[PDB]
RNA sequence: UUUUUUUUUUUUUUU
RNA sequence: UUUUUUUUUUUUUU
RNA sequence: UUUUUUUUUUUUUUUUUUUUUUUUUUUU
RNA sequence: UCCCUUGUUAUUGAACAAGAUUCAGUUAGGAACGAUAGUUCACCGUCAGAUGUAAUACGUGAGCUGGGUGUCUGGAGACAGUUUGUUCCCUAUCUAC
RNA sequence: ACACAGUCGGUACGAAGUCGAAACAAGGUAGUUGAUGG
RNA sequence: GAGUCUAGCUUCAGUUGUUAUCUGAUUGGUAUUGCAUGCCCUGAGUACGUAAGGAAAAGGAAAGGUUAACCGCUAUUUAAACAAAAAA
RNA sequence: AUUAACAUAACAACAU
RNA sequence: GGACUCCUUAACUUAAACUGAGGAGUCAAGUAGGUACAAACCGUACAAGGAUUAAUUAUGUCCAA
RNA sequence: ACAGGAUCAAAUCUUCCUUGAGCGACUCGACAGGCAAAAAAAAAAAAAAA
């Protein structure tokens, strides 16, 4: 007994059932060089991913020169005068005009 | 942790005619190490795991000494750090075009 | 690390085999080596306080006075206290001056331990202690304490260790009355601790209840008056008694409270340190000042009844 | 006094280890360290066994032959 | 000292420290603990295969007793049930299938098949065993008068301890009624030597204690007649022998080496009946500081790329190897036996 | 990371009506998803805490 | 305490997380304890009208009708005044 | 003047 | 309302 | 040479003497 | 607010000294013996320690006892002493191609 | 284990991806932002 | 990671009780007292009172008593009785 | 040869 | 040859949980709920059995709830 | 730590800013010491070299 009521004694329960109600957590291993994805990239993905472009005639997404201008106005101040002009030839091959040849005439 | 003793004492002082100034005292109140008494479920474990991964990631796309310190910042009572996560900052911070070293951060 | 009747030959032994006794001089003259630059006289204050002094009990004596009346005073040696280190707000939040006492040799000392020694310039001490001052009476790092702290005539905060005796019982401990020895009694009656409770109405023992255990070992304060001092050979005789065995360590302030108030209000003190003058002798050996009335002076008291 | 119950099990277990640690560390520990000085002088002989007991020896075997480096015996003499 | 143990001493407790021993921090302790000894390893960076050990005997009782439990039959039984064992029948049930010596024997022989065939395989210097394997042994000792806390004092001491370091810690005692115990280990240490085995890698397993019976007896007192008794034990012991690759990992790796052995080197340096040359090659074994300083370069060489694990196990064996065979060949030749006799016998 | 802050301003508040506010907060009972096992509540910053009233 | 057994009022007394000065004052009279409050036992006035909370149900519609004391206790004039038990 | 009682299990009296 | 205040008082009626 | 009261000394400090525990470490 | 020590200075049939009733604290330091054994009280002699009450199962009997108006070697609570430690008994064997 | 040593209840995988997120709108380009003069 | 000394917290009883204005070159501006038995001395044969009679503010000291400490002195008890010469 | 009470050992466990 | 409570009433110190009478409920032989903590008071559409559902009752609605 | 930084710029001897409080202070990195012999009221007393 007690001063209080007895049965008002709300208890936590599920309302409902599964199968992932006791999936054991565990720390699989973490990537290494998280450098390498796009978003993320560095002046030497940039250059390699600028390479492709030049090599390939491939017809990319719209996904990928989002990123792909993004990623370089972002980091536009830590580029070399070697690597603008690849980057820049690249647009230009491609016939891309997405702002970048603005954002490169202030660092140049 | 079956038993957690944590009891707040009545410190020696000096308050009476107490003067109003603009000012943050020493320190905390609360020092105590926080030893919960309970296991946690698989979302507190993500959160509290989670750290090792986000670090780096964000490390990873900072473009500035700036965005680097305030990173690392973030992660400051992060215990455990690996020598490895060191060498990756500093890394980041020479391609950044250097640091302030006399920078707090 | 003899056997136990080498041991006890040579405790008969030492007696034949003692340095002969040193020369006293009467006058002492100090230079430039000795007096720290950055020593300097300081203005008290109302709310200024000095320092404390490190000792080591030698043994006790008998001594004359100028009336003829003879005391027990105890001997103290001040072992080159040095001052190391001090604390300040700004730094550690406090204000205090770190001192050392005593040497211990080179091949019992750690690593991280002589570090310090080596910034300190020093020889390695055995103790160290700390002290808690006003901020207006921190002496520089590296000054040597001297017995000229204490003007002789003044009272004195002395701070020590009891003796350890082992085990003891409940008599012999506290002092217990016990039983008679005779009029039928039992055996264990004789020195038992008899009642050490209430009845079932507390059902508890008090704690801090008197009972059997080690005895002795414990902190102890006593008063003490300044009857000489020798700078020689860095002496003080203290009126009165010291706990703890013959060579512990031991505290020495000054007067707090009633003791000050009633005792050392008109006594001039030094209140840094002592500070000499380049150019100027001082005196070895200072002694007590006679009291005003005759001692042995025996009036008359009027026993009337009524 | 007499006792009001029954030990348990798990009382007695406990028991078991502390008596056995305290044995340990204070007896066995020091018999060993004693036993294994003796290594350095001669075996021990006694006089009274010398009707049965094997000649007096110095020198000491060697149980690991698999570490034993240097001559294991001397070839016969013509 | 003299006729004194030391006041000064300090006695563990299992339970209890000034510091503090409660629940919540032996969980920490433990943790840590853990950490630190996985950590003291040295597994190889490169391997071919990885064999098992497995026991086939066993293996073979519980797919006996399988197909009798799901089909109520015996294998071939075709008209027949199964029988159990029933009050007063003296027919056991399990009458085919071996005992538990006869198991331990079938794999003592299969162990040394192995052994012998392993020469052939050529990539047996990059095989991964992990541990369990080896020739086991067992023994017993009846009529003890010693009870249970007397005897459990002892087991623990002497278990998982080397045969040779058992002996000279009951040896130790200086006690009576532990020369029972004395007897048995003398006994399965010649009897093992005797086998062929290597009694330089037998080690104690465990051990077990089976209750006989007591002696009572009588005791007159006042106003009652106690009843005085004796206490009788019966103790058995297991024995291993570590084959090689376990042998290296532990002294090599692990730097669990016997105190015997330690000793008798040092005995041998200390009476100058070695060179200056074996000082060196004991260093790794020698002291506990060599080896600590020998494991801690190690580790580095490892982290450096610069240690190989299976060049130095290859080492290991063939000096343990050449140094057991030229044993045997200067024991032989000291008899003055015939080039023949010595070709044909090794 | 999932850790609430609450900075409050107890200047000129009554103790047991700040002390009840202050006990749902802890609890964690303002939240859907209150667990009585575990501690649902946020941190609790409280200031100015000389200029309380009886 | 030592007592075994004590009265229910003196127990109540016991319980309240004052002083020792609150205390003895308490158990003499002088003070009273209320909604977990400490003040001074109404005043009885000779004449005037007790506090409508006093007395019974049916005792306010009479007690209502009595003089009213609006004034302080120095202006107070009244011949006789104690404490209301 | 009223809402606030023995709410005398604790906190609280926030009107 | 004023540090006036061991059992002593002033000012203002809030 | 040791022990003891039958001898001697103190009757002050209490934010003092003293101490087993450095705490931005919120899931060892 | 308990026998004495405090409330300078208004309660007093309080001149001083020595006295009587009542109230208040942050609860400070103190109070000696003997004869007769009529179960305790009025009183008696000494140092004048200076008119010296109750509760706690008679407080207290697994601590002791006496001329009447039994025994018990301490198992659990409590109290008084004491406790090195992360390691220095043993054991703790990844990942998988 | 605080428990006359019991009973009820008891943890919700992926993004730990990224050349995505386009058929809302705006946009200091942050895969950013939507209510509110007290 | 480790050695020393320490900050904070804790500690017989118990409390929250402290600083407007601001000497003009004129010797300068609160200060370690919480506490208390009896008898004696200065104040004092003074205040008071026909007379007898007979105070306080402060300090100073000789007994008795309690606690704690110690072996310089005294009392009780008690132990020890051994290696200066390199001619030894 | 033989049930229970009783005595010892091996293996099995991780959201800690 | 009965324990508590309600009304009347004998005895007692208008005393006591006493001693003894007249007529209703409960316990005895009644569960779970409320009354803070141990039969007697309130309530019950009052315990064959099982499940994660709805209701005006004593009574509650600042926190423990 | 005078270690980093600004300036038409500092007496010998840093004008000024940053280091959250230069990890509570100093110091060590082959650092530190449990047990044994011997000694041992607490405590102190041994350099290495079988």
């Amino acid at each position: 007994g007690g001063p209080g009521r007895a049965l008002c004694t709300p208890t936590f329960h599920g309302l409902s059932d599964g199968p992932y109600r006791r999936l054991k957590f565990s720390l699989k291993p973490i990537r290494h060089d998280y450098r390498d994805v796009l978003v993320s990239a560095d002046l030497r993905k940039l250059a390699e991913t600028a390479q492709e472009l030049l090599r390939g005639k491939e017809t990319k997404r719209r996904a990928f020169w989002e990123i792909f201008s993004k990623r370089v106005k972002a980091s536009a101040h830590m580029l070399s005068p070697s690597l603008m002009a690849l980057i820049a030839k690249s647009f230009d091959v491609h016939d891309r005009d997405t702002g970048i040849y603005v954002a490169l005439a202030t660092v140049l | 942790f079956f038993y957690y003793r944590f009891h707040k004492r009545i410190g020696k002082g000096n308050f009476n005619r107490y003067l109003e100034f603009y000012q943050k005292p020493r320190g905390i109140e609360n020092t105590l190490r926080l030893r919960y008494n309970y296991t946690p479920t698989f979302t507190a474990k993500k959160r509290s795991e989670m750290w090792k991964v986000n670090l780096v990631k964000k490390i990873a796309h900072a473009t500035d000494a700036k965005q680097v310190l305030d990173v690392w910042t973030y992660y400051r009572h992060r215990r455990t750090k690996r020598p490895y996560h060191y060498l990756l900052a500093l890394q980041r911070l020479v391609e950044v075009g250097g640091c302030d070293p006399t920078d707090f951060r | 690390y003899d056997s136990r009747w080498v041991k006890r030959l040579d405790r008969l032994r030492e007696s034949k085999f003692y340095d002969p006794a040193p020369i006293i001089k009467e006058e002492e003259i100090l230079e430039a080596d000795k007096i720290h630059p950055l020593l300097k006289k300081v203005t008290p204050s109302w709310n200024s306080r000095r320092t404390g002094l490190l000792a080591y009990k030698i043994g006790m004596m008998s001594l004359w006075d100028g009336w003829g009346e003879r005391h027990a005073v105890t001997v103290c040696q001040v072992d080159r206290c040095v001052v190391m280190d001090q604390r300040t707000l700004d730094k550690d939040g406090y204000e205090a001056c770190v001192m050392g006492i005593g040497y211990k040799p080179i091949h019992k000392v750690t690593k991280p331990m002589l570090g310090v020694y080596i910034r300190s310039q020093i020889e390695p001490k055995s103790r160290i202690a700390e002290f808690k001052c006003s901020s207006d009476c921190l002496l520089p790092v590296g000054h040597e304490m001297s017995v000229r702290h204490f003007t002789p005539g003044q009272q004195v905060f002395v701070s020590g260790w009891s003796k350890d005796k082992g085990y003891l019982g409940v008599k012999k401990r506290w002092g217990f009355a016990g039983q008679n020895a005779s009029h039928g009694v039992e055996a264990k009656a004789h020195s038992s601790p008899g009642s050490i409770g209430q009845s079932k109405t507390v059902n508890v023992v008090w704690r801090f209840k008197k009972m059997a255990g080690h005895a002795g070992g414990d902190p102890r304060v006593v008063n003490c008056k300044v009857f000489r001092i020798e700078a020689q050979r860095n002496l003080i005789f203290l009126k009165g008694c010291v706990p703890g065995y013959k060579g512990s360590l031991i505290k020495i302030s000054d007067a707090r409270g009633k003791t000050h108030h009633r005792h050392n209000r008109h006594i001039p003190l030094h209140f840094p340190t002592f500070v000499p003058e380049p150019g100027v002798s001082y005196p070895v050996t200072l002694e007590c000042p006679d009291a005003e009335q005759d001692p042995f002076l025996y009036p008359e008291i009027a026993i009337a009844d009524k | 006094a007499v006792p009001k119950g029954k030990r348990s099990k798990h009382k007695c277990k406990q028991r078991q280890l502390i008596y056995f640690f305290d044995q340990f560390d204070g007896v066995f520990k020091r018999r060993r360290e004693s036993f294994y000085r003796s290594f350095y002088n001669p075996p021990y002989f006694s006089k009274q066994t010398e009707q049965t007991s094997l000649p007096p020896s110095v020198l000491r075997p060697f149980r690991f032959p698999g570490f034993w480096p240097g001559r294991f015996a001397f070839k016969m003499a013509s | 000292s003299s006729g004194l143990p030391n006041t000064k001493r300090r006695i563990r407790d299992p339970f209890w420290r000034r510091s503090g021993w409660w629940r919540w921090r032996q969980q920490e302790v433990k943790a840590m603990n853990r950490s630190r000894a996985f950590r003291r390893h040295l597994f190889p960076r490169f391997t071919t295969e990885t064999v098992s050990f497995v026991d086939a005997a066993e293996a073979e009782a519980k797919r006996f007793k399988e197909i009798v439990a799901e089909t109520g039959r015996y294998p071939g039984q075709t008209v027949n049930f199964f029988v159990p064992k029933v009050e007063g029948a003296k027919l056991d049930p399990f009458a085919a299938l071996p005992s538990r010596q006869k198991r331990l024997k079938l794999r003592r022989k299969a162990v040394r098949e192995a052994e012998e065939a392993e020469k052939a395989r050529e990539d047996a210097d990059f095989v991964w065993r992990g541990k369990g394997g080896g020739r086991v042994w067992e023994e017993r000792k009846a009529n003890i008068p010693l009870g249970k806390k007397k005897l459990l004092l002892y087991c623990t001491i002497i278990k998982g301890l080397q045969i040779t370091d058992a002996i000279d810690w009951l040896s130790s005692l200086c006690l009576h009624r532990v020369n029972y115990l004395l007897n048995l280990l003398n006994a399965s240490r010649k009897k093992i030597h005797e086998q062929g085995g290597d009694i330089s890698r037998v080690y104690v397993e465990s051990y077990m204690l089976n209750i006989q019976g007591q002696i009572k007896r009588p005791q007159f007192r006042l106003r009652m007649v106690n009843l005085i008794k004796t206490w009788k034990f019966a103790v058995v012991l297991r024995f291993r022998e570590y084959p090689m690759d376990e042998y290296f990992h532990k002294l090599f790796i692990l730097k669990h080496v016997p105190r015997s052995l330690t000793t008798d080197m040092r005995l041998a340096l200390a009476g100058q009946r070695v060179g200056l040359h074996a000082v060196r090659d004991w260093y790794p074994f020698l002291d506990s500081k060599t080896r600590f300083f020998h494991r801690k370069r190690l580790k580095w060489l490892d982290r450096t790329r610069q240690f190989d694990y299976c060049l130095a196990r290859r080492v290991f064996k063939s000096k343990y190897e050449e140094n057991c065979r030229r044993r045997k060949i200067q024991v032989l030749q000291a008899r003055g036996a015939s080039d023949a006799v010595i070709e044909e016998a090794n | 990371s999932g850790n609430h802050w609450h900075v409050l301003d107890g200047k000129g508040r009554s103790v047991g009506g700040l002390a009840a506010q202050v006990v749902r907060l802890l609890q964690g009972k303002h939240r859907v998803d209150f667990t009585p096992r575990t501690a649902a509540g946020d941190s609790v910053i409280v200031v100015n805490a000389i200029h309380l009233k009886m | 305490g030592h007592k075994h057994s004590e009265s229910v009022l003196q127990q109540f007394y016991n319980r309240l997380p004052v002083r020792k000065r609150f205390l003895k004052a308490i158990r003499k009279g002088t003070l009273i304890w209320d909604k977990g409050q400490v003040k001074i036992p109404p005043i009885a006035m000779q004449g005037y009208g007790l506090p409508n909370k006093l007395v019974l149900p049916h005792q306010k519609e009479f007690n209502n009708k009595l003089p009213k004391f609006k004034g302080k206790i120095n202006q107070l004039k009244a011949t006789r005044i104690w404490f209301q038990d």
